[PDB]
């Protein structure tokens, strides 16, 4: 509903949209984010997932024409440490105490080297 | 001759009351009929005795040949402490016991150096492994004995179902002879396992076999 | 042919801290394993959480576990979420995790249920070692597959082989082979309907046969056992339609080892 | 040599760390930014080495001060030392969790609790549902997620959800695992029960009427577990 | 109606009604007198938590809508030490109280619609 | 067969279908942005494979000859 009211709302004032989707799937899954975009340009972050619930089908959107993909700096390029530093990161960003058993057992990547 | 002992200690041991845990099948109500017993029986054969007793009977036999001591008691080891359910423990221990003691008492004949050192050896030993490295000491034939084995424990399996269910002779009869395939199936499957899948962990029969010690009248032993 | 850059180990050691509770003395980790400080609940036993930053288990994976709890450590010893083994197409996915308690110690081993998906090969090796005063109650869960979308033991093979030895001395054996290809896995000897699977064993635990039968009768919705084994220790035999009585059940006999 | 205000940074960091590793020479007990500054320094030098790996360090950074090295309450005050460090493979997050055992004798900030627990969602009765997970990927659920309009792949029956959501402390979720059948607790929604956004499947007040039309939306766009009648009127807005 | 134990409220929220805290390395233990939150609907923020839109942040706010919120602060004032969410508005203090959105949690002020 | 793609001749040019008269086209992509606005408004957004469900959906609800979908259509949040 808020990528459907945004998207129309930024067409009708010429104004970029930028998402960071659910991770969770809590609402839905990549697809259901994409019919929710429907076909409307859209810049995607992480595009890659960054270990979000999307992720690793979240790639498929960078091969549509109405998403304009980026990455971020951390994943790139592929390094013997990139996956070391990924959890931290994550909880820190997302603001999960790593002192809470809640919020530890919530903080589920599903990130992969490949 | 060897056939003629081999049924005369057979007789001797094992009909001379175990359930393995069929009476707590019969007690729930699922084996009831014909199909039903014929089913339990081609599970039980397929998972719990071909994965505890036809390959124990094998890697006994094998570390006979090669007089392996030490292999023989690591598998009765193994076995031991594999057997979860303690009904089916003590049957084992059991029927073990029994056969070292006829062997030892009733037959009146030189078994075999090798054979008399590992049943004074011996602590726990089980009745297929007793069974395999008798066999081994006498120079029966694997897939002889093995068949010979299956044959004798599924006749008592089907004689106790047809007591227990209740069946008819009739239908012992008629699962005694339909289960002639799978019996082959099973030798050759055992002709080619190993080591490794020894008393692979049977899930529900170890359950029913647990549960036989809570069944309220237990008219088997185990 | 492991997709991460370095090999997958977790060695941890716990000791007593200073100000009396478990404490982490050492720590090493490469991905996906990850460790966290501690959790002390305000009444059970101080908690540790295996990380495991993946969506699961896929082919190539080869994870080396070693946990080293120390002397009078209360430690229970859970996981982020299920361990779900993924579509290894033609290798397996494998973990060897030894774990070696220490004197008067208690380890409550209760990990996620495990989730093979179609086609999973995985390869469980886990050996226990303890002392004459350790206690140890371990614990595996084991789903045919994703249940509710009917995927029931389309997966390739699983192996789980669990050694635990006391004194030095092997005290329980275990070897969990399941192929669906080799045999039906819904027969009446196997899984008989079932499609969750839980076996608990209980070690130098001061809890009666009796009362363990009694808690796996009162639990709704499990066809399940409990016998003692050679060595004189429990050992729970559990199946459910569902993974929700199978951890009722396992969290009901915990709280009964450890009201005590 | 082109100096960066980063480099300046860790400069500064360095250099509070050597002088905390010569205070600890001397034998002065570290204080809290002694102890941070000391273990961020350690880091970026083994860094700089370039002998160890970001693990490697993270293990390593709980070794450098023993309990007697520092003063009472700074181990509890140390919770995690975050540093970026320059590897040979670039910059790294090295976190460096629990460095410093805590003594226990003097704890800053320290809670002092009842032994009383919260009653959450007190005066609010809940419905027990049995949830099933279909899809091929874990979901998470939040505290305060309308549950009727929860992914499609979730299979319940939502019609007993609908005005609903979970009965659990606010802030938490509750993960369905693929194949995974749980049951929640659910309980209503508080206040004015206007369900806006979320799948917009009501985007209006909770009442039995919009639940007529939520569950033909929803059975009109796929959600599992919800049942419409075939025969069903629409209304002028809807 | 569910019940957590405090130790574990205290780590997601902070301390309640009746919960000491020591002030820094001091003797000094300050108590929570009151608490204007209602328990099992505090506001939170992260991956899954409670401050998202249409579940605290309110899709109909208020004409008074607040510009920043502070959650479960433990407000230590010359009026009370006590626990509460403060709502600033224009530069000014707009609320003390429980805040968050009214379509779906109750007792929330006008002034404190987030 | 047809969703996404234009008449493969010379700009400017057209083709002719007479009553009753059968005739073999060749269709070719439609390049740039492949942005579909205005026409029957049957897309009105992105041309793509999931446009082209929705696109179907509403060419057999309008009746147009040929278009072919499922009789159990899903619906999206917006179409």
């Amino acid at each position: 509903s808020a990528i459907n009211h945004a998207l129309d709302v930024a067409d009708k004032y010429d104004v970029q949209v930028a998402i960071h989707t659910d991770t969770l799937n809590e609402a839905g899954c990549v697809e259901d984010t994409m019919a929710a975009i429907a076909g409307r340009t859209m810049h995607t972050f992480h595009t890659e997932g960054a270990g979000g619930g999307h992720a690793p089908d979240i790639i498929k959107v960078a091969g549509e024409h109405n998403i304009l993909p980026a990455s971020t700096n951390p994943t790139i390029p592929f390094t013997v440490n990139t996956e070391a530093e990924h959890m931290d990161m994550l909880m820190v960003c997302h603001h999960l105490d790593k002192s809470i058993k809640e919020d530890v057992q919530f903080a589920d990547s599903r990130i992969r080297p490949q | 001759d060897n056939e003629f002992l081999i049924l005369q200690v057979n007789d001797a041991v094992f009909p001379i009351t175990h359930s393995f845990g069929l009476e707590t099948y019969i007690q729930q109500k699922k084996v009831t009929n014909k199909e039903s017993a014929l089913e339990y029986l081609k599970a039980n054969l397929s998972s719990q005795f071909l994965y505890t007793e036809m390959l124990s009977l094998k890697l006994t036999y094998e570390s006979a040949l090669q007089q392996d001591l030490k292999k023989i008691l690591g598998v009765e080891e193994v076995i031991m402490l594999s057997t979860s359910p303690m009904e089916l423990r003590l049957a084992n221990q059991k029927l073990g016991n029994r056969f070292i003691k006829t062997l030892q008492a009733m037959n009146e004949l030189d078994m075999g150096e090798f054979f008399n050192a590992y049943a004074q050896k011996t602590k726990d030993p089980t009745h297929a492994t007793s069974y395999g490295v008798f066999a081994a000491s006498l120079g029966i034939e694997l897939k002889k004995a093995l068949a010979h084995y299956l044959d004798a424990q599924t006749s008592n399996m089907v004689i106790n179902c047809v007591k227990s269910v209740p069946l008819s002779q009739n239908d012992g009869q008629k699962i005694l002879l339909s289960l002639q395939s799978p019996f082959n199936q099973l030798i050759e499957k055992t002709l080619e396992l190993d080591e490794s899948h020894l008393c692979t962990a049977s899930v529900q029969n170890d359950i029913k076999a647990m549960q036989h010690e809570s069944l309220y009248s237990r008219l088997y032993m185990s | 042919m492991n997709t991460y850059a370095q090999e997958s180990k977790l060695r941890l050691k716990t000791k007593i801290g200073a100000d009396g509770r478990c404490v982490i003395e050492d720590n090493f980790f490469t991905p996906p394993f990850k460790l966290m400080a501690p959790f002390y609940p305000k009444d059970d036993l101080a908690e540790i959480m295996l990380l495991a930053v993946s969506p699961g288990m896929m082919r190539g994976d080869a994870q080396d576990v070693q946990l080293n709890i120390g002397p009078n450590c209360k430690l229970r010893i859970t996981s982020q979420s299920f361990e779900k083994i993924h579509n290894t197409e033609d290798g397996f996915a494998s973990r060897d995790m030894h774990i070696v308690v220490g004197e008067n110690a208690f380890l409550d081993f209760a990990p996620f249920p495990l989730i093979p998906f179609e086609n999973a090969h995985f390869k469980g090796n886990t050996t226990i070692s303890l002392r004459s005063s350790s206690q140890l109650l371990y614990s595996a869960i084991i789903v045919a597959g994703r249940v509710a979308r009917n995927e029931l033991f389309k997966f390739n093979r699983l192996h789980t082989k669990i050694s635990i030895l006391q004194d030095e001395k092997p005290i329980y054996y275990d070897n969990t082979i399941l192929d669906p290809k080799t045999t039906d896995l819904n027969n009446m000897c196997m899984f008989d309907g079932y499609t969750h699977y839980l076996n608990l064993v209980l070690v130098n635990c001061p809890i009666e046969l009796s009362g363990v039968r009694e808690c796996i009768e009162e639990s709704e919705g499990v066809d399940g056992a409990v016998s003692e084994t050679a060595s004189s220790h429990l050992c729970v035999k559990a199946l459910a339609k569902g993974s929700e009585p199978l951890l009722h059940l396992r969290e009901k006999i915990a709280r009964l080892v450890t009201q005590t | 040599m082109k100096l960066t205000p980063k480099e300046l940074d860790k400069l500064m960091l360095h250099y509070a760390g050597e002088l905390a590793k010569k205070r600890k020479e001397k034998g002065i007990k570290l204080n809290y930014v002694e102890a941070v500054a000391l273990i961020s320094a350690h880091i970026m030098e083994e860094a700089r080495a370039g002998k160890k790996t970001a693990a490697e360090l993270m293990q390593e950074g709980r070794t450098l001060l023993k309990p007697d090295d520092v003063m009472d309450g700074v181990a509890s005050m140390i919770h995690e030392v975050g540093i970026e460090a320059m590897f040979p493979d670039g910059t790294k997050l090295v976190t460096v969790h629990t460095p410093i055992e805590a003594n226990g004798k003097l704890v800053p900030g320290e809670l002092f609790l009842k032994n009383e627990d919260i009653t959450i969602n007190e005066g609010k009765k809940a419905v027990s549902v049995k949830v099933k997970n279909v899809g091929d990927r874990p979901v998470q659920i939040g505290s305060h997620f309308h549950f009727f309009e929860v992914n499609r792949c979730l299979d319940f029956d939502r019609e007993k959800t609908f005005g609903k959501r979970l009965d659990i402390a606010s802030g938490t979720a509750v993960r369905f695992e693929p194949g995974e059948e749980k049951s929640v607790e659910l309980i209503d929604i508080g206040g004015n029960r206007r369900i806006f956004g979320f799948n917009a499947l009501v985007d209006r007040q909770a009442d039995n009427e919009s639940k007529k039309i939520a569950l033909h939306r929803a059975k009109e766009r796929g959600f599992h577990g919800a049942k419409s009648d075939d025969n069903y009127v629409k209304t002028i807005k809807e | 109606m569910k019940k957590i134990s405090r130790k574990e409220y205290v780590s997601m929220y902070g301390p309640t009604t009746g919960d000491k805290v020591r002030l820094g390395d001091t003797d000094l233990i300050a108590e929570v007198e009151h608490d204007y939150t209602i328990y099992g609907e505090e506001l939170k923020f992260g991956g899954g938590k409670t401050l998202r839109e249409g579940m605290s942040q309110s899709n109909n706010p208020s004409k008074e809508e607040l510009d920043l919120i502070i959650t479960n602060a433990l407000i230590v004032d010359y009026t009370g030490i006590y626990k509460a969410d403060i709502g600033i508005k224009d530069g000014k203090i707009a609320g003390i109280g429980k805040g968050g959105n009214k379509d779906m949690q109750d007792g929330v002020k006008n002034n404190l619609s987030v």
